[PDB]
């Protein structure tokens, strides 16, 4: 695989290398060159640069792009999305084609945000592409149903058992799994990081599986590492919450990094959960507060 | 399948669980029916605080939703079944704050004092406690918070209420008188002392003044101190006697009303916070406890349950 390169580094999350590499290879088939784009895209829609995708893409542009670029004004514009679902819902129903599997990962990511999981995962189904298997095995996670996570996991595991797609698949199942488990995650995120290189995102799962054991301060190295490099970065400041806390920090500091979170993403749905235990929790008080 | 969270909420009693699990009904119903906790309202920072570190986040692909983790106590052993939140607050962390609360009184940041103190008092309900004799001490330390609390309350009115009536003296010489039964340690205790010795002395109850100076020398407060009280002790030798009489005893057992500041002494009928241990007399009963001021006067309680040890089978 020539893209290799382009895809792995999409995959560990460093978005960057991939774009600068997706411009570098060069394109040797129609084909390639679509996929190319596709990831190249994808990469920009990981940085949250949706003007570059939705300017870029045109309706020229291949199919497998067009699904790219759906996903993006998805993501950027809240009001069109109930308008792209329902347009989804038909082109889904109304149109067999299988075949671009571009095309399914990302309605089933429209799906997946629009908090349909049974959709999403059924178009899931029909794709046959290793990141199917691996979009499908994370889905499955979310929905806590581990026993048919585990089942795809294999399934790809059968395929590729080296492919990185497989091993971050394993360390997801790994870290639901909980006990011994979480070692095995813990190293698979290290060993990547060790790789390719420290990404935000493999510094984060690395925390994730120190803190899931006791190991706090342990953590705190990686989170360290990860907010150097990007404040603002949402799982960052979310890991550090925590972490302070077990810590033993300050309550301000577990405050400044709720703060520093609002600022970089007021939207961000940790906020707004937040937000919303706040609301019921004024609810509740009024229910068991004595009447005046 | 099932969330992690929810497996929290039905594996444990504790409150601070399902805190972490972002269950609050379920946990203020569990600290209203364990403690007498009607009033939430001081309670939201640290419920939202303790909800926020419930769970980390992780991201499995990228352009996706983040994923959650939920760490767990048991790590370990616990299955997918029998997961239970990780710690996170200690027993050892409110006692250290103790000692903050400690140094704010004896500077005489009394009101700053009390904040820390009813702090700590709150936080103590939330805590996970491994072994027996901890939950002895998490009592102890609920206790420790109260009496400052009522006690040092009680000073700040004291020296609110006026000077002029001979009443008003008698009744501020009362209220000093009544602080000194309150269980501090030995360097407020001494401080108290000192204050109400001067009182008494002033009003010409001599009498009872010795006994203050006597039980302050005890102490073995800074020599400064001790040569004072000495001085002061052998002037009311000479004229030892009680001007005018108090509603004071200093031997009768007493029970410092939170609200009024009043005794009540040992059987008299008196109502008690299910949570802090504070006192009232029987007309706050059904209101909201001063001392606490989440609880309820009056409630019957389950009692706190701080450790798993506590339910049985």
């Amino acid at each position: 695989d020539e893209l290799f390169d382009v895809k792995n580094a999409f995959y560990i999350g460093s978005y960057q290398q991939c774009i600068n590499e997706a411009q570098r290879v060069k394109l040797s088939s129609p084909e390639r060159e679509v996929e190319r784009d596709v990831f190249l895209y994808r990469a920009y829609l990981a940085q949250r640069k949706y003007g570059v995708v939705l300017d870029e893409i045109k309706p020229s542009s291949a199919p497998e792009l067009q699904a790219v670029r759906m996903f993006a004004e998805y993501l950027a514009s809240e009001n069109q999305r109930d308008s792209i679902v329902l347009e989804l819902d038909r082109e889904m129903s109304r149109s067999v084609d299988v075949t671009n599997t571009t095309f399914l990962l990302m309605a089933a990511s429209i799906y997946f945000h629009d908090q349909n999981p049974d959709a999403a995962l059924r178009t899931l189904h029909q794709g046959d592409g290793l990141e199917c298997m691996a979009m499908t095995i994370q889905i499955l996670l979310k929905l806590d149903r581990l026993d048919l996570a585990r089942k795809e996991l294999k399934k790809m595991q059968d395929q590729d058992e080296d492919a990185t797609l497989t091993q971050l698949a394993t360390a997801w199942v790994n870290l639901a799994v909980g006990g011994e488990k979480l070692q095995e995650a813990y190293y698979i995120f290290q060993e990547l990081a060790d790789k390719c290189s420290p990404t935000l995102l493999l510094l984060n799962g690395q925390a994730a599986c120190h803190s899931a054991q006791g190991r706090w301060e342990t953590a705190e190295g990686v989170l360290q590492e990860a907010l150097d490099k990007d404040s603002g970065h949402p799982e960052t400041l979310i890991n550090l919450i925590v972490l302070s806390q077990h810590l033993g920090k300050p309550p301000e500091v577990t405050n400044r990094y709720l703060s520093q979170l609002k600022d970089a993403h007021r939207a961000h749905p940790f906020i707004k959960e937040y937000q919303a235990k706040e609301n019921d929790f004024d609810r509740l008080a009024m229910q068991y507060a004595p009447s005046a | 399948g099932t969330s992690p969270t929810q497996i929290w909420c039905n594996n444990s009693q504790l409150p601070v669980d399902h805190i972490l699990a972002g269950s609050f009904e379920t946990a203020m119903r569990l600290l209203h029916d364990q403690v007498g906790v009607i009033q939430f309202g001081p309670y939201k920072q640290l419920f939202l605080q303790t909800y926020a570190r419930g769970r980390t986040t992780y991201q499995a692909l990228p352009c996706l939703p983040s994923m959650y983790s939920y760490p767990n106590r048991n790590w370990k052993d616990a299955g997918l079944k029998n997961g239970v939140p990780a710690v996170g607050l200690k027993l050892n962390d409110l006692i250290q704050r103790l000692q903050l609360c400690y140094q704010l009184t004896t500077v005489g940041k009394f009101e700053e004092a009390v904040e820390k103190f009813r702090s700590i008092l709150l936080s103590v309900p939330l805590l996970v406690v491994d072994n027996k004799q901890e939950i002895a001490e998490a009592q102890q330390l609920i206790t420790i918070c109260r009496e400052y609390i009522v006690g040092l309350c009680m000073e700040i009115e004291r020296k609110k209420l006026p000077k002029e009536t001979l009443d008003q003296q008698k009744r501020i010489c009362e209220m000093a008188a009544y602080f000194t039964h309150s269980n501090l340690q030995p360097v407020h205790m001494i401080l108290v002392l000192r204050t109400a010795l001067n009182l008494f002395f002033k009003l010409k109850n001599f009498k009872t003044a010795a006994t203050f100076a006597r039980r302050l020398l005890e102490l073995g407060p800074k020599p400064e101190v001790a040569q004072q009280t000495r001085k002061i002790l052998s002037a009311c030798e000479k004229n030892p006697t009680d001007a005018c009489q108090l509603n004071y005893d200093m031997h009768n057992p007493f029970d410092i009303c939170a609200a009024s500041y009043r005794p009540i002494y040992r059987g008299k009928p008196v109502e008690k916070c299910p949570l802090s241990g504070a006192c009232y007399s029987p007309e706050f009963k059904g209101q909201i406890c001063r001392v606490t001021t989440v609880t309820e006067i009056g409630k019957d309680v389950i009692g706190l349950r701080i450790s798993p040890l506590q339910f049985r089978l």
